[PDB]
Order: C-alpha cells, then structure tokens, then sequence
DNA sequence: CCTGGAGACTAGGGAGTAATCCCCTTGGCGGTTAAAACGCGGGGGACAGCGCGTACGTGCGTTTAAGCGGTGCTAGAGCTGTCTACGACCA
DNA sequence: TGGTCGTAGACAGCTCTAGCACCGCTTAAACGCACGTACGCGCTGTCCCCCGCGTTTTAACCGCCAAGGGGATTACTCCCTAGTCTCCAGG
C-alpha cells in the first residue's frame, strides 16, 4: 500500500513535501478504501460485487463532487484516461477485507476514485500553501485545509490527525 | 442553519404534534417559534433516510421497498435498532406515537418523487421509519433541554436547539 | 462527576499545561478551580487506554508494548489514527506536544503498577497515546468553549466544563 | 426462542434481536482483537475482564465454571455456530462457544430479572416492552453498554 | 535475469433471464371524531439597567525538575527448527 | 464413539538491539506572591409573549372494497470469473 511514488506522479503542483506527509496520505487513502469496501460488503446482497454498486455508494454523497467523480469512472473506464496505481495491490487489500467476488470493473473504478480524492487533497494542501505562501508543503497544510472545506470535513472530519 | 432546510411547497408536520413532541421531552414551555428548527431537522433526517433507503432498493434490481431495505440502512447508520414488523408529567407512560400515519407516508411519497421514483412503500418499512424518527428526534429534544437547563434558564428558544444541534454534529 | 475521579498519591499534571491547554483551545484565560476536572478527564482516558493496550498485551503473551498494539487499542474504539511513528495566534502556529513527556511514562508506569503488569514501552506507543489524547480534550475543551458562549457568557466554569462532558 | 423456557411474543423477539446483536458484536470485536490465526476461549475471558463492577468478575467465573463444570448449557452449540461463522472467516473451538453461550445466558438473566424488578415496581404481572424500557434506561452499567440501540 | 505477470482455458456456479399466480399493496369512498386552529388575561419569565468585590489577568523572582544527551546493560523481542495435540472430516 | 489426518501454535534455543536505569548537568518553565481591575454575580424594576383556558372547521383514520401488479416462487440458460496453469519477456 505505499503509493508514495504516484503521489508525485500525481502531484505536478511541485513544492518539495515533507517524507511524513506522503505517510499520513497514505494512511488517509487506505483507511478510505477500508471503511468504503467495508460498506460495500455491507450494502450488497449477491455474491459478485459490480462496478454500478460502487458507483451507486457513491452517487449518494452529497454535491456535484460525486458527479464529477463517476464522470472520471466513466472516462477511465471507457471514455479517455488511464490510472497509475496498481491494480495488484489494490486487488489483495480488497481480499484482506471481504470473503465475496469481486470483478475487475470494481478495481478500476477503485483506482478512479482514489485519483479523484487523491487530486482534491493535493491541490487543496497547494491552495492553503499558497494562501500562506512560502513552499514544501508541511502537516499544517492538510489540517484546516481539510477543516476549511465544508464538505470534505462534513463527510470525513472526525479523524485525528498531528496535533491541533 | 436549519430554518433554510423547509421549503415552501411542501407539507409540514401539525404544529399540535410538535407541541406534543416538546411536552414529551419534559419541557414545561417552549417558545413559539420552535416548530420550525424540529420541521427541518425531522425533514432533513427522512431525507437522508429515504433516500439511503432508495440506494438500497435500486441495487437489489428492485422496485419497492421491504423491511429488509430499511434495516439495512439502519445498520448503515451504525444505528442498531431491535425492533420487527411481525398534565405533561402523567404523558410519558404513553406509548402512542404523536406524527400521524398518512401525514408521514405523503412526506415519504413526495420525496420519493423529488427523486424520480414512484416506488411503493409497505407498512413495515414505515413502523421502522417512524420509530428511527422519533428515537433520534427525542434524543435531540432531551439534549437541548439539559443545555437550556444549563443556561440557568428555564424555557427554550430557536437559538437553544441551534446550539444543540450545532454540538451533536460537526459544522453547518 | 469527574470530581471523584481524581485522587492522591499519583502524579500531578502542573496547571501551566491547563492554561496552556485553554490557550491552544482559544479560550482567553483559566478559572481558579478548572484543573481539577481537566485532569481528571486526562488521567480516566489514558487509564482506559492503557487497560485496553493491556487487553490486547494479554493475547500475544508479549512483555512489551508496540505500535501495533496501541493503533489496535485506538481502532477498537473507532478512532481512526493518522499519526505515523517512523494571543492565540502565538501558538496556532505551534503543533509540539504541549504537556511535558516524562509526566506520562512515570503516568504509564504508575497505572501499570495498579493493574499489576510491571510492562516496558516503547516511545512510538507514547506518542500515539500523546496525540490521541491531546485530540481528545482539546475537543473536549472546544465543546464546553462554545457551550459557555451559548450561554452569554465570556468566561469558562468548572459547571461549564463538567456539562460538557456529560453532554456526550 | 428458548428464552420463554429460560423464563408476550413480542417481547421474545425484542430479547432474542438484542441477545443476537451482543453476540455479534462481541464476536466482531473478538475477531478485530486478535493476532493470531485462531481464537481461544481465553480471548473471550479476558473480554469478561473489562467490564467494571462485581457483575463483571461473576460472569467471569460463572464462564470458569461452566467451563470446568457443566452448569446448564440448553443453547443450541450449532445456531451459536452459524451466528459466528456469518461474521467470520477464521478458526474457533468449542471452548468459545461455549463460553459465549455462558454469557449470554447470564445477560439474558440478569435483564429477565431486571424486567421482573421494573414490573413489580409499576404493580404489573405480565412482560410489556415498556418495562423493558424502564429496566434498560433505570440500570447505569446496562444503560451505557446498550445505550447505543433503540426500541 | 527473475518474477511476477502476460496470456490461456476452462469449467461451475453463480449470474442473467423468462413465466406465474396470488398476496400484498394501492387507490378510492365514506363518517366523524379527535384534533387542529383561532381569541384572552396575565403573569411570570425575560430583559434593560445599576452596583460591586472578588476572583482573576498581568507582572516579577525563584527554584527544581525536565530535557539532552552519555553510558553500561540486559532482557527480552524477534528468528528459527520440533511435535504433539487439538480441531476437521469422515465413518 | 472412533480413525485419521493434518497442520499448526506452543516449545526451546539463539541472538542482537533497543528500552531501561542511572548520571549528570544545565537551564528554562512552574509556581508562588503582589497588584489592580473587569465581570460575573447579585439585585431591581419594569416589560410582552406563551399558556392555560375557552370555542369552532376539517381530514386522519379506519373500515370496507374492488383491483391489479409485481414479487416470491419455479424453471431455464449462459458466460464470467477465480482459479489453476504456464512459461516467458520485461524489469
């Protein structure tokens, strides 16, 4: 699960970032798969898992921001993009977390929305840097950043992240 | 806020049982504006409800809710709930629920439609409705009642069960 | 009441971590009496803590605490950890440790004493117990602030503080 | 459904939902805790030993005696075994699950008894859902381990 | 030069599909009643306003204990080969 | 009740490394004491908006009642996926 090196694949927002950094996005990815995956074992009532129910999961979450993400499933799926995480070890996190079948659409679309909320923390850490200027972003950079987005806070909050 | 949820257009809950509901809760006087923060609260919960409910039934490749649906939203709310289909003071021995029946199916059919679904609902999936509703609805009622007696007052105001709201939950 | 909670005999958080804390939570300045149910908060929650890493020492049959076993004992209460072990904007900015670190190892040792499991530890497992718990009263704190507010108040009380805490 | 035994339909549903969920939620507990790949009885009897108050430390030895003894046992091991082994995909023994049956008579016990208590205090000889709730909501260490459900 | 991964198949078991009959919902009609809505002193809780001392914000000295290593150390956390012993799957 | 069958988690032995305990030093924060005052407390004297009461529409609800529709059931097909395989080209 260490996706550090597509982070800055990723990242064209340069701004050399803190080793720590890339360790608490990737905590914050893995645990957003697990409690996703975990609702998805949840919410389903066959066997095979489908690509639609995790595109329903997150259809239901509040603003045009799930729009925009099954319009990027859709693309990557078909439409136009690819993806740079891997799909193997996304696969093996997926068993480590359920006794059902699982199909590949599922990954792909897994993969798409990890990009999507991947992206959005990015450039929301870069927005907050540049609103206090200077450079390399810091842990500073997420907390009241995640915090000033009323819907990402909304929906994720709670965690406890470095100090206050 | 929460007095923004309501809209103009739709049905509301009788201001009757929403004095009721205040009286259940303890409270010996409330003020007369609190009809409004309870109406939204209460319609923004069977909003989230319902339409975590329809998520449910459109992936069983359904097209009318069970009690199986709801229960699985319930457990979606990590809310678990025991239950099956199958003057103020001398009040809360009573059982008897205060939100009339059709009014709450007509607020159910309504926003189903609002959704695009004109899917059917049986009485089971409505007993579980109902009684989640009133469960958390009470449990918010009684909070703000202990921050009002907290504020070494002795009534209850708009801005009371704003405060509470605010600090059960996060922001907006 | 948290009042009962704290005793004699055991160590003694220094009040300048009250204010300090109360500053890191915005508030403007301490009451003469609001240590008391602050620190016996602190010292409930770092005991329960420490009885659950001890709940989970127990199944390995280990003698000492590892990161493993304390983000175990943080999951297990649904309490998502991002930490890795690898006048109030004067300290907005700050983010180290506001409470001295030696307090809680003799802390730790002290408790695990009572419970009767003389156990080494790691300082990995210190510094997740260092975040969690200062998480988990600055919200604390951050709730009665806004409770004493609501109640047309500038100023924060030990009743402020003690029904905040049973507001959860 | 052996509760009426162990002693109003709809109060059997109600004790039977609330014993199925604790023992759900103690074996998805039990699961996350572990390390190892199979679980003992022991890691449920270290569950009995965090529970506060004498009430605690006489399930616990009732869970020792019914070990080293017999006690009663009338809880089918087999629907004890399809209640875990739905929520579960690892290794058990019949130490656990006779333990879990131990205690979950003894809850079951105690909230019967508790319901008698709150009966006879409103002067009533039946069982109705509204004395379960004034049973439930009157005992504290009850109240903050089921706090979290509703009925 | 490794290694894991790019194809290959391949069968089964679930996934997808069609029919069906009736149970369960759904809409409607009617009676009326319990309830829901509209006035009314009032008076009691709320609030504007006045007054204070005292709990407390800020400032000053001082210690003593907390932090930064410094070091010897050991104990005890891992790592690595048995085996018997306790479930699982069968009669 | 017994057969066996298996695999796996205690068990023992090694090892090396990381906490641990003490040392010591140094110096920076905790605390206790003074001072002067801002405000929560406390009180007071008027206020106006719920709160019981009362009277007066209405539509929720229940009961029936027809009806229909799609849902749980059964039967049929099929193709998709894990799942083993395999050897081999990219890393």
């Amino acid at each position: 699960g260490k996706y550090g090196l597509f982070i800055k694949r990723i990242s064209p927002k340069d701004a050399d970032i803190t080793k720590e950094s890339l360790e608490t996005v990737n905590n914050m990815l893995v645990f957003l798969a697990e409690k996703l995956t975990k609702q998805a074992n949840i919410i389903i009532d066959q066997k095979t898992l489908r690509h639609d129910a995790f595109l329903w999961l997150l259809t239901d979450i509040q603003g045009e921001l799930g729009k925009h993400s099954q319009d990027f499933a859709n693309s990557v799926l078909y439409g136009e993009k690819e993806l740079v995480f891997p799909t193997k070890r996304t696969e093996n996190l997926m068993r480590k977390n359920t006794c059902l079948r699982i199909s590949q659409s599922a990954v792909k679309t897994l993969t798409a929305i990890l990009e999507y909320f991947c992206g959005q923390i990015m450039e929301a850490s870069f927005s907050q840097a540049k609103k206090s200027k200077r450079k390399r972003i810091r842990p500073i950079d997420i907390e009241a950043a995640i915090s000033q987005d009323k819907e990402l806070h909304s929906m994720f909050g709670k965690g406890v992240i470095s100090g206050r | 806020h929460l007095a923004d949820h309501v809209s103009v257009g739709e049905t509301q809950i009788p201001k009757a049982s929403t004095q009721h509901l205040l009286r259940k809760a303890g409270s010996l006087s409330a003020a007369g504006d609190t009809e409004v923060p309870i109406r939204g609260f209460v319609h923004m919960k069977l909003h989230k409800l319902v339409q975590k409910s329809l998520l449910a039934m459109q992936l069983a490749k359904r097209k009318t809710i069970m009690k199986s649906d709801v229960k699985k939203a319930a457990e979606l709310m990590h809310l678990p709930v025991f239950a099956i289909p199958t003057e103020v003071r001398s009040q809360m021995k009573s059982t008897c629920l205060i939100i009339p029946k059709e009014r709450f199916r007509t607020m159910a059919k309504e926003i189903s439609k609002k959704e695009g679904h004109d899917v059917h609902i049986a009485e089971a999936a409505l007993d579980m409705l109902q009684v989640i509703v009133e469960s958390c609805t009470v449990r918010l009622l009684e909070k703000a009642l202990v921050i009002t007696y907290s504020g070494k007052r002795t009534r209850v105001t708009s801005k009371d069960i704003e405060t509470a709201f605010m600090l059960e939950h996060g922001p907006l």
